[PDB]
RNA sequence: AAACCGGGCACUACGGUGAGACGUGAAAACACCCGAUCCCAUUCCGACCUCGAUAUGUGGAAUCGUCUUGCGCCAUAUGUACUGAGAUUGUUCGGGAGACAUGGUCCAAGCCCGGUGA
RNA sequence: AGGCUCAAGCUAAGAUUCUGCUCGUGAGCGUAAUGGUAUAAGCCUGCCUGACUGUGAGACCGACUGGUCGAACAGAGACGA
RNA sequence: GCUGGUUUUCCGCGAAAUCUAUUUCAGUAGAGCGUAUGAUGUCGAUGGCCCGAGGUAGAGCACUCAAUGGGCUAGGGUGGCUUACCAACCCCAGGGAAACUCCGAAUACAGGCCGUUCUCGUUUGUACAGACAGACUUUUGGGGUGCUAAGAUCCAAAGUCGAGAGGGAAACAGCCCAGAUCGUACGCUAAGGUCCCUAAGCAAUCACUUAGUGGAAAAGGAAGUGAUCGAGCGAUGACAACCAGGAGGUGGGCUUGGAAGCAGCCAUCCUUUGAAGAAAGCGUAAUAGCUCACUGGUCUAGCUCCAUGGCACCGAAAAUGUAUC
């Protein structure tokens, strides 16, 4: 009948930045949908959450057609 | 009409803003080429802003203008020259005051898109006019490809015959071979008068 | 309205300091555009001490 | 591209495809330019042995020679990348299981 | 002059920007117009009255009329609806009803458009709108 | 042999993308032309896929690679919008788009396999 | 496991219509909104029940109580060549 | 859980009014923030390089919603072929927005690497607590508001105050400058100021205004003054100015009980041609007339409007007494 309601922070969005290290099982994103797809070395859970699988560092692609990136893992 | 002009070396705000301020225009020559590349002038404000007026057509820019660009002291010492091109003017929106004016350079003979307005002629007669026919003038203004050499000043189209529900299309306007419209498909009416209310 | 803070004017005496650090920033950023190298090519004593 | 590389790298992808004159299939490396094996019956040496060179005994033909020279060459597995309209019954079904027997494991 | 079909609504009211596009604008549509010198906001009454002022001034002058038509665009429409509680009432508890739209005007745009066959009779009427309009505009012209 | 052409992989947006006119094969290659018998195709159907056959038929410009206009991006110009730090209640110092303008729509790089004399 | 590509626009045709060209995310996802998606998460057919027991390296966020994703291990399994 | 009271001295450090929860608001616990000490730390402080997804200000219409004009029309209406009457669609321009995104900066931020730096200022163990009512910027950018910002309320970042004394703002928590350990009749600035109260220039140099503007307040009105680019004009005379009709078709045509220029409509057309509109204003019961656009010489000279603009003016009325340097 009247707004002024919300919700408790849900605290989304992107955690590691190009070149931050990683270890197996660290979350690098969380996302609602996929806005990043995985990229090398990396998992998807049921909220397709994206984390590292082997150390190393991280960057981004940019499929240049179509827009769509993706997050995929150097190691070693 | 030779305008004169003094070089400046500047990007964006901070020295422009005092060529302003004691009058000047900030204005850059460059040939149709590619990187682009000729000298960045100052012309004098009192001799653009005067300039504009002065032809009465406020896109002036359809007339190839004639540069000395002074390199020296006093108020001159005969240097470089230049024949340019009006492409554009930067007319700021504040009062009618000048901000930037762009010369593309054509002394070769070099073909560039340039604007010529359509400035109506026969409307002293014309049939749909007695009967009183009024109008949508659709374009005023338009670009033509060509040379730098023949260029026209104008357009001076020939509504006389504008009948009493017809219209002047693109294809019937008054262009000269190498001047190929080219840029529009002639389907687009310049023109027509519709009997509306007497 | 109800508590007056006045609005001091810019005056002659005060267009004085402004001028001053005026100058004084200049030569600041003078020296550091100098500095786009490790040289000394700054002529000795700049006023700097009239800053007064 | 295809396989959205995951923990163990895994070159060596066989992928095959076929003219309606000649069977031809490689096993190729991430380096993706020297073909580790080439396997075609437009080959010199095939185009006169093998005589039907476009129907299964060709490629069953092609599948085994192929997974001789591979196991014999030392690449004693290797992943299938099958193009976009392909499908495992006939033609490739045929390189499949001529290689699947030829000693190698997919 | 009113967003009749459905929107939002409850529009955040958003303060006034300093400034336009920064191209110098040309006209749109007719041979002489008029512009804005100075930001701000017009009422939708105010504009449909300065509106009236020009139809009804032609009108007027139907002697310069009376050949065809004397054509005019404006080409501002309220956006922003100006909502506001009543005369007496507790601060707060919701927000107000809507009771006005606006349009936001910003340093540059063309209020104005007209081709009035006399261009003495077209400045004529230039001035006659800033009497009836909120902000200081200026006569310009193709 | 150096090199070319064709086929597969690869790389790439200046290396894409429609569009239209072209130039077109057989020397080789690719495609198509022709059927549907078992494997496949259809929620009806060789239309698409497939399986089965073409000994030299056509490039139907069917696709195809080719030739130039023309199709997005790439590169940059003058400026402005915005903004950082500043208080001369913004006379300084920096950073600077969108749009308008121009030009390019590459120079280049592999690996295998068949062919053109080798 | 596999297959299938929408919705809208134009010709026929105009009805549960129908079939190609253009369209490019606008369809679709039980459910509000948003982010998702063209192999698809969508639609269809078959199969079943991992809508498992026992653990979880490491991380995300949080006053705290807590809650989220997880590569990996053992098991009895399903679908699949 | 509320009000008040808590008696000696010096030195060291030194916060908070934010968050979550609660029969919670006037509280109290848990985090953040203070202190003492010890342990474990080149940890932190920061600038530079590099590299990292950004979707805000701006922007635009390529999507959703609202949207202006035009081109050609499906389709309508209207009489019977055809319609200045409606015209979808589609296209051309134009460009709106917290919940639109073809685009998209300055920032801020994540990280590594280097310098910078200290009296570890770090993390952490162990004991102490205070605080959970915060104000303001004629700051700047945002929601609610009066209408668009009440010394309001509630947030974003900053600073001051609170717990900060000192010089400027006449006096002044929240603005300017700036951190008092103590003594000193020492010295150079800061902030702002130099006719006097009040310490310091009726300083100089170049112009502007003569309104007490300065030393309060808008749309509009207004030959103010001086500069500046234009341009029109000019010894075929530039303007001021004297001297002269504004004619006959004409009293046009119409209305009209009366219209010739003028209650009032068409008409702007005839011709003389020195002028001339079917007389501009005023009226005359129509009249007439003026003078009006429209005149020849004389004038004898720099004149006039275009704006770039600068400082003036007018609008601009309260209460004890000038009372807004």
């Amino acid at each position: 009948t009247k707004n002024g309601r919300d919700s408790n922070p849900k605290f989304l969005g992107v955690k590691k930045f190009g070149g931050e290290s990683v270890i197996p099982g660290n979350i690098i994103v969380r996302q609602r949908g996929t806005r990043f797809h995985p990229g090398d070395y990396v998992g998807i859970g049921k909220d397709h959450t994206l984390f590292a699988l082997k150390e190393g560092r991280v960057r981004f692609e940019k499929s240049k057609i179509t827009g769509r990136k993706w997050i995929h893992v150097d190691p070693i | 009409q030779t305008i004169q002009a003094i070089p400046r070396e500047a990007t964006g705000r901070g020295v422009s803003a005092r060529d302003r301020t004691i009058g000047r225009i900030p204005a850059v020559v460059f040939p149709q080429s590619l990187v682009s590349r000729k000298q960045l002038l100052t012309a004098d404000k009192k001799q653009i802003k005067s300039i504009i007026d002065s032809v009465g057509l406020p896109f002036f820019c359809s007339t190839t203008f004639q540069l000395q660009i002074r390199a020296g002291q006093g108020s001159s010492t005969l240097v470089e020259s230049g024949r340019v091109l009006p492409l554009k003017v930067h007319r700021d929106e504040e009062t009618g005051k000048i901000l930037n004016l762009v010369f593309v350079w054509a002394d070769d003979g070099e073909k560039l898109k340039v604007d010529v307005p359509v400035v109506f002629k026969g409307l002293d007669h014309c049939p749909g006019l007695q009967k009183g026919g009024n109008l949508r003038t659709i374009r005023s203004t338009l670009k033509l490809l060509g040379p730098a050499e023949h260029i026209p000043s104008k357009i001076e189209v020939d509504v006389s015959n504008l009948d009493i529900e017809d219209k002047v299309l693109l294809q019937d306007v008054v262009f000269h071979p190498s001047l190929k419209l080219l840029s529009k498909n002639e389907t687009m009416p310049v023109c027509k008068i519709v009997a509306t209310s007497p | 309205g109800g508590l007056l803070w006045k609005r001091i004017k810019l005056t002659p005496t005060r267009k004085a300091n402004a001028k001053t650090r005026l100058r004084r920033v200049w030569q600041n950023e003078a020296v550091l555009r100098a500095c786009g190298e490790s040289d000394a090519p700054n002529p000795p004593g700049a006023s700097n001490t009239k800053s007064s | 591209r295809p396989p959205r590389l995951f923990d163990y790298l895994k070159p060596y992808v066989l992928k095959m495809h076929f003219t309606n004159k000649f069977v031809h299939a490689q096993v190729i490396h991430s380096p993706t330019a020297t073909v580790a094996c080439s396997a075609s019956s437009q080959e010199k040496a095939l185009r006169e042995t093998m005589d039907i060179t476009r129907d299964v005994a060709a490629a069953s033909k092609i599948g085994k020679i192929l997974g001789e020279r591979l196991l014999m060459k030392d690449i004693p597995a290797v992943t299938i990348q099958m193009k976009k309209e392909q499908r495992y019954h006939g033609k490739v079904k045929a390189v499949i299981d001529s290689v699947r027997e030829a000693g190698v494991k997919l | 002059l009113y967003p009749k079909r459905t929107k939002y609504s409850k529009y955040r009211k958003g303060r006034c920007s300093r400034g336009c596009k920064p191209d110098g604008t040309k006209l749109g549509f007719g041979r002489y117009g008029i512009k804005s010198c100075k930001a701000g906001c017009l009422s939708y009454r105010a504009i449909e009255a300065a509106r009236r002022a020009i139809i009804g001034h032609f009108h007027r002058a139907m002697s310069g009329q009376f050949r065809r038509n004397g054509k005019i665009w404006v080409r501002v429409f309220a956006d922003l609806p100006i909502t506001g509680k009543p005369t007496e009432v507790r601060m707060g508890r919701g927000k107000g009803n809507p009771t006005g739209w606006i349009a936001r005007v910003s340093t540059g745009q063309i209020l104005f458009e007209m081709d009035g066959v006399s261009l003495a009779n077209a400045r004529q009427a230039a001035t006659l709108a800033a009497h009836k309009l909120c902000l200081s505009t200026k006569f310009v012209q193709w």
